[PDB]
């Protein structure tokens, strides 16, 4: 089919687009993160090892948040206005992911721990519920 | 059953041809000392005591013995191990010096006349100031006159400098197993009448090949594997006379070789912590080295080879055997290594016969050398230290390498001569039943199942 | 095809004392070995499976051990009913193979 | 009492045909794989053919491939072995063994055995 | 238990069987795809690296199709008769995976493309539905 | 928040506690299993390759048991008293994982085998059910 009817698609193609528009092309970047004794002996091996390690490190985080095998995952952690008080319309229609990263770069580590603890609680409660039956 | 949907399966049994890097695996018993071996099994992974093999029913596969990439890898690995075993050994640069030689005529037969020379020369000492006068015995194949007691020089002085083989290391072949990484596999053809090319109707899969001994020789395959049913003739194109023919024997033929000279060794110190092992006097008489085969046993084996060769040439053709045509000593003779020494035997008493369409022994005189050029390379030689005492070895003849002469029309006569040279044909005679494939564990098929929203 | 060699071909032992049988494998078969007994005119029976475990229902006097390529079967006491042929089977590499069968004579 | 019995023996001319049956009783027949084994006079036991539990996979030995057909009928708890183009070397007593478990490949229950003879 | 009551099981043991019968032994091949300065210095390391890369590359595809952590996964893409018009009986009972691979080797990329977009649409619709609540 | 109100948390910190108490800190050990030509040339590369291989080997098992992307996963395999006849109170309140591992070290492979076939049966039945619709 015509898909989403885009002018063109490619790696990092939507870097300068609004976060709403760039969210429809997540697969384009996702699939290119793995492969897309002389002087050149170890310069080829260390790079490959580093790429594999980075990919696995990224995957593990999604694993422990309960979002494994997904590109868009919804969570159970409410948003705190201290991180950003901007509307929902001026974020998804007037900003780009590059700009957004700068704004909330300070609170990234705070958000990560809550996502872990929420998943821990969910797993414990699910185990208890299944045990009841 | 018309509303069919795509279904995804992971872990399906399909494969494709591929080329990859295999790794060695030696036996555990090889770790009991014996670290002094050219084939450095120290870095080879230990083998599985109980190998596993899976039979593949209803599977037919295509093999091409003459385009196998396993052969190319084995050659490079063998050469690399050979080169690596020679790095921590003495370099005989100072041996390139004028020599004053004379014939050794002292209790010799009439066939060993002019084959040994008694040379003396000046040599460096452990101290950089003074020199020493020494003497040693050299074979006539390693010295060249330069222009009584005329003056000679080592044959290699104008091309390179030889490296003395470290006396502790041994040349004995040791079985090696080639194994494939994860995600790959090796298929083996179990057909007993496979001729090296075409479809093999009986197949099975393994993870490592059987033990293959890297034996180096020419014109004759030694200590190899035997066919199960009949003598097997294999060639890339039997009708083309520029392609070699490989023969696999049904039963072994024994060969006995010896050097009947009681040699003596000398140690000469040519520098700080460096020694050169020369040859002293010979204790007793001097006689030629030779090899023995049984006349009756050889005749039977040649008869079976002829019977299987007529199938490609008709029942009413004359088959005759002749010795090599010409070339360098390493090609016109049956070369091999027998417990340290390097032989060059004259296999002209074996290929002497003609076959019509309808107790004793054979002795092959042999020579010896000390400067060796392996792998048909130029610019890299090796020096083999002398071995003390008498030498004797026994082994089996397992196959042959032949060549056909281009004859005009069909003269009803075909002549075959021995021929070796390239050492890839030696490996090809053991890896002819193996190939490497790559697994593809992802498949899609139609079914009536549909994803639940 | 792994080849099973069973020796001795014939064993003659009087009742009461020891009796040993040997099965040698041309290739390492790990612990996948079983022993079978067949009376003349009866359905063969399973005695040892796994080379160390006794078959259910068999007398306790039977005992075997070994791994790799060497295996042995020993019976604590030879009874009047032990006269029979004994064979070893390996189930490591397809197809399964059997030994030649050792004959035990009272 | 678990037990298997074979039948169908007789005299067959060289190049003839012969069918054997191995009835079973005392256990769930449709849960185990079966084999056919023969012992020639003076030789050891040699594998002939095999079939899976549901009868969807059949295996044959090289010497018999293309001449023998093996089938089963779970409804009647029976095992069949169809022989075609008999030869002299096909001289033995045939036992219908049974396999036990999905990783214990050794047999656990054999059969009485039947004798088949070829002559002119 | 007696499992499926098979004569024997092993790696690639069902290569010659019908696709229906070979589908009951996927784990056998699945579990052997990971592990089942001298000359041999790098001949042991490059092989390991390559094996890891191939395994991860295969896993990622299943990840983006929504079939992560599964051996048999059903999809939402209808089958197109142009790819193959054979019945459902002569495919699962009269062909082997080796033969089937040759037939449809030409149209693999089309199917791979379709599956990605199907998963993307599913994820977007799921997010919208959850947002509605 | 105060989380679980622990005195302190750290890698392998709960090794000496009862199995019940040590089960609330699984994420602590989980996140530190991935990263937490001279002499030092290959001594840094082989270690990294080995770590990656071990991590993937552990992940694959959870994958084929149906417990991918989880820290506590319930199964369908009943417990056999032969493995251990101890109560449910003297296991989760009077023993540590180090002691437990010693007791049942002999029967690990049996359980691993059962868990795989259970998942195979579940997947086959799930595929059969959807086809009926
Ligand atoms: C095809 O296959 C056959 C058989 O596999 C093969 O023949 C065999 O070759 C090997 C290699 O030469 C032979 O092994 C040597 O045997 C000699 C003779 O000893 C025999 O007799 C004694 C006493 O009965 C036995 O104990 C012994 O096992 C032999 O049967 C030995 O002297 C050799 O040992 C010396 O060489 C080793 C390797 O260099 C050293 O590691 C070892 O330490 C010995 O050297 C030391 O002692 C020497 C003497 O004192 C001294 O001179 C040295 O400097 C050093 O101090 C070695 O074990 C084997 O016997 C052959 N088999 C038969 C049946 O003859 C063929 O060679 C092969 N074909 C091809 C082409 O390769
Ligand atoms: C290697 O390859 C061989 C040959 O390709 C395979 O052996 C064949 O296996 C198939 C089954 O997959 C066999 O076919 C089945 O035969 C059963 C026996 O009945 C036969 O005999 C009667 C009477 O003569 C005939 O009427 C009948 O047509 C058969 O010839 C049948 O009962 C089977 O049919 C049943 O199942 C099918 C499919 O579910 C249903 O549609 C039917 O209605 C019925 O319920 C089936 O036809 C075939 O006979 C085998 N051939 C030989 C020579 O043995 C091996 O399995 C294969 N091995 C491996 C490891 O892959
Ligand atoms: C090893 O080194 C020695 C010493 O350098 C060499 O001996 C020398 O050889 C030369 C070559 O002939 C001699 O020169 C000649 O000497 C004779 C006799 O004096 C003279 O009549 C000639 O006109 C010429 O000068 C030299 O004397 C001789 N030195 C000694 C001390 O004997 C020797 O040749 C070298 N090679 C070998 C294999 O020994
Ligand atoms: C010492 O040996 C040499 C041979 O190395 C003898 O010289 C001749 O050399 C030619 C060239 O190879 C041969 O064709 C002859 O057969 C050799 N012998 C004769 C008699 O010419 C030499 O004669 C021998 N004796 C001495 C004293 O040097
Ligand atoms: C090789 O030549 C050397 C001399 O250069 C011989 O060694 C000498 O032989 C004489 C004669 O018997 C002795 O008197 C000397 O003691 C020996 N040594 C030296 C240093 O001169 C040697 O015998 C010759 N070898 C052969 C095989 O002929
Ligand atoms: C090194 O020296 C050898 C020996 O002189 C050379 O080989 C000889 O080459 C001539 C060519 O005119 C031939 O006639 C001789 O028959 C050769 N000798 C032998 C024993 O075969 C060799 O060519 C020289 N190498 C270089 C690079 O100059
Ligand atoms: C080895 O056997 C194969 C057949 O299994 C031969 O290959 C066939 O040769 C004939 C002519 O002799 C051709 O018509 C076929 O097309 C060939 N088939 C294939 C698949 O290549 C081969 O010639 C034999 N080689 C030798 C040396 O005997
Ligand atoms: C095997 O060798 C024969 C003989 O060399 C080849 O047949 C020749 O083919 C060339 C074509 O390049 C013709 O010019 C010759 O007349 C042919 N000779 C004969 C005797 O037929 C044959 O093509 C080779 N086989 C293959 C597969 O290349
Ligand atoms: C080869 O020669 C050596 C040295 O002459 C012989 O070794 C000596 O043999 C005698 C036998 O009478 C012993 O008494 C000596 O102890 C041995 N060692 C020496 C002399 O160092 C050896 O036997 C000879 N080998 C043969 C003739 O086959
Ligand atoms: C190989 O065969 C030769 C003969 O063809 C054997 O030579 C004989 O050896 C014995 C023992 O030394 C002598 O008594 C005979 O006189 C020799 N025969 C002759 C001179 O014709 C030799 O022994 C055999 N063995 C080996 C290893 O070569
Ligand atoms: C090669 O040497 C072997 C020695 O191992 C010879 O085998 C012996 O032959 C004699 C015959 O005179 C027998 O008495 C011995 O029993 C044989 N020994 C063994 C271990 O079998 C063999 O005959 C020789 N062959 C040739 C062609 O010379
Ligand atoms: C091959 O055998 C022949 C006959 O036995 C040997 O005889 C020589 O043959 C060449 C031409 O082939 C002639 O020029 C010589 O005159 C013949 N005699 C001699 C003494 O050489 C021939 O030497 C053998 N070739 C090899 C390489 O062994
Ligand atoms: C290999 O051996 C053969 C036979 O011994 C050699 O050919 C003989 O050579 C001698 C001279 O050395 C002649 O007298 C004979 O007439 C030759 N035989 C025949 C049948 O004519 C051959 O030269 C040897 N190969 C070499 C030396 O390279
Ligand atoms: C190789 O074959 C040749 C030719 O048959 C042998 O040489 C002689 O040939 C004549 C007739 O051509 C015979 O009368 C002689 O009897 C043959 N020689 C002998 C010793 O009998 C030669 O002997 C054979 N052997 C070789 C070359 O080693
Ligand atoms: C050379 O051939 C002989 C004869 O086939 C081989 O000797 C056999 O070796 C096997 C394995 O050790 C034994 O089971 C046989 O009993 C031996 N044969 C005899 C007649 O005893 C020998 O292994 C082969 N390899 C060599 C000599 O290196
Ligand atoms: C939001 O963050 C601020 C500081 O960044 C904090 O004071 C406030 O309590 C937070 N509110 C939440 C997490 O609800
Ligand atoms: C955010 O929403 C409020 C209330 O609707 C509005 O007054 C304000 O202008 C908005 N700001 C934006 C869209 O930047
Ligand atoms: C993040 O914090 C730093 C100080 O740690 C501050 O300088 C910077 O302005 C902050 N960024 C934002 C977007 O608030
Ligand atoms: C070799 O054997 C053949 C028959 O096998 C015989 O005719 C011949 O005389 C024998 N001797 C020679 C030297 O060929
Ligand atoms: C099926 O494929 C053919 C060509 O391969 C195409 O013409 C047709 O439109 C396709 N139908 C579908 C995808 O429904
Ligand atoms: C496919 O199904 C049709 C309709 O039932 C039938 O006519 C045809 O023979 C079938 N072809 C097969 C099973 O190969
Ligand atoms: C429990 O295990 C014992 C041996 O460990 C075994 O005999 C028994 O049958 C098993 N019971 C089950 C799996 O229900
Ligand atoms: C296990 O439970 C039984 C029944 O309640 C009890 O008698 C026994 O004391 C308990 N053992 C423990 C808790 O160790
Ligand atoms: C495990 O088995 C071994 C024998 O293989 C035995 O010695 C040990 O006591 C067993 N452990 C337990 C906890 O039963």
């Amino acid at each position: 089919a015509v898909g989403i009817g885009a002018v063109f698609l490619g790696f990092l193609g939507a870097a300068g687009s609004t976060m709403g528009a760039a969210s429809m092309t997540l697969t384009v970047q996702a699939r290119n993160l793995l492969s897309g004794l002389t002087v050149w002996g170890i310069k080829q091996l260390q790079a490959r090892v580093l790429a594999v390690e980075r990919y696995l490190r990224d995957q593990q985080l999604l694993g422990i948040w309960g979002c494994s095998g997904k590109l868009i995952c919804c969570t159970n952690v409410p948003w705190n206005s201290s991180w950003s008080n901007r509307n929902l319309s001026e974020i998804w229609d007037n900003m780009t992911w590059l700009q957004w990263d700068k704004e909330i770069s300070n609170y990234t580590q705070i958000i990560y721990g809550l996502l872990e603890e929420s998943q821990n609680q969910q797993e414990k409660n699910e185990q208890d519920l299944l045990a009841l039956d | 059953a018309e509303n069919l949907w795509v279904t995804v399966y992971y872990g399906v049994p399909v494969w494709k041809d591929a080329e990859t890097t295999l790794f060695c695996a030696s036996d555990a018993k090889a770790y009991e000392t014996e670290k002094h071996n050219v084939w450095a099994t120290h870095a080879c992974v230990p083998t599985d005591p109980n190998p596993q093999e899976i039979h593949l029913e209803n599977v037919t596969e295509e093999f091409n013995m003459w385009k196998n990439n396993m052969v190319e890898q084995m050659h490079t690995d063998i050469i690399s191990l050979w080169d690596q075993s020679l790095k921590p050994c003495v370099k005989l640069t100072p041996l390139c010096v004028t020599l004053q030689c004379t014939n050794v005529t002292n209790n010799i037969t009439d066939d060993m006349r002019g084959e040994l020379k008694n040379c003396s020369f000046n040599m460096t000492t452990e101290l950089r100031d003074k020199k020493q006068k020494v003497y040693s015995l050299f074979y006539r194949l390693d010295v060249v006159q330069i222009n009584s007691n005329k003056e000679y020089r080592l044959i290699n002085c104008n091309t390179s400098a030889c490296t003395q083989a470290c006396p502790k290391v041994s040349f004995e072949p040791i079985p090696i197993h080639y194994c494939a990484p994860a995600g790959f596999a090796i298929l083996k053809c179990k057909d007993k009448k496979f001729n090296g090319t075409g479809p093999c109707p009986s197949v099975s899969t393994v993870q490592c090949t059987h033990g293959i001994k890297p034996v180096v020789s020419t014109q004759l395959l030694l200590n190899g594997s035997l066919a199960e049913e009949e003598v097997m003739i294999r060639s890339e194109n039997i009708t083309n006379n520029a392609k070699n023919i490989l023969v696999q024997f049904n039963t072994p033929v024994q060969i006995n070789c010896t050097r009947p000279n009681n040699n003596t060794r000398k140690s000469i110190r040519i520098g700080p912590g460096q020694a050169f092992y020369a040859t002293g006097d010979i204790i007793g008489d001097i006689r030629q080295a030779h090899c023995n085969v049984s006349k009756a046993t050889w005749n039977e084996t040649l008869g079976k080879v002829v019977k299987q060769l007529r199938k490609h040439f008709g029942n009413n053709t004359i088959i005759r055997f002749a010795n090599s045509s010409g070339g360098d000593l390493e090609v016109t003779t049956h070369s091999f290594n027998c417990g340290g020494e390097f032989f060059y035997c004259n296999t002209s008493g074996l290929f002497n016969s003609t076959w019509i369409s309808n107790n004793d022994s054979i002795t092959l005189p042999c020579r010896i050398k000390q400067i060796i050029n392996m792998w048909q390379r130029i610019g890299q030689c090796m020096y083999a230290p002398p071995i003390q005492g008498v030498i004797r070895c026994v082994s089996n003849i397992t196959g042959l390498i032949l060549t056909r002469d281009g004859g005009s029309t069909n003269s009803t006569t075909e002549t075959f001569r021995p021929g070796g040279g390239d050492m890839r044909d030696n490996w090809r005679s053991e890896l002819y039943k193996y190939k490497v494939v790559k697994i593809e564990p992802l498949g899609v098929a139609p079914t009536r199942c549909k994803r639940r929203v | 095809e792994i080849v099973m060699t069973q020796s001795p071909a014939t064993l003659s032992v009087s009742p009461g004392e020891r009796a040993t049988l040997s099965c040698r494998a041309s290739q390492g078969v790990s612990s996948n070995l079983a022993w079978y007994q067949q009376k003349p005119g009866q359905a063969p029976r399973l005695l040892i499976h796994g080379a160390s475990t006794r078959a259910t229902g068999s007398p306790a006097r039977f005992s075997g051990s070994g791994s790799g390529t060497e295996f042995t079967l020993t019976i604590s006491s030879l009874q009047s009913e032990d006269f029979a042929v004994y064979s070893c089977q390996q189930y490591h590499n397809w197809p399964w193979t059997f030994g030649q069968g050792t004959k035990v004579e009272i | 009492e678990v037990q298997l019995v074979e039948s169908g023996e007789g005299l067959v001319q060289p190049g003839g045909s012969l069918r054997l049956s191995c009835a079973a009783s005392g256990f769930t027949f449709s849960s185990h794989a079966m084999h056919w084994v023969r012992q020639a006079p003076g030789k050891g036991l040699e594998y002939v053919s095999a079939i899976s539990s549901e009868g969807g996979s059949t295996y044959y030995a090289d010497s018999v491939r293309g001449r023998f057909i093996i089938s089963r009928d779970n409804s009647k708890n029976t095992l069949y072995l169809q022989m075609g183009s008999l030869r002299a070397e096909d001289m033995a007593v045939y036992y219908c063994a049974r396999v036990t478990g999905d990783y214990n490949w050794y047999f656990d229950l054999w059969g009485r055995g039947t004798l088949v003879t070829v002559s002119s």
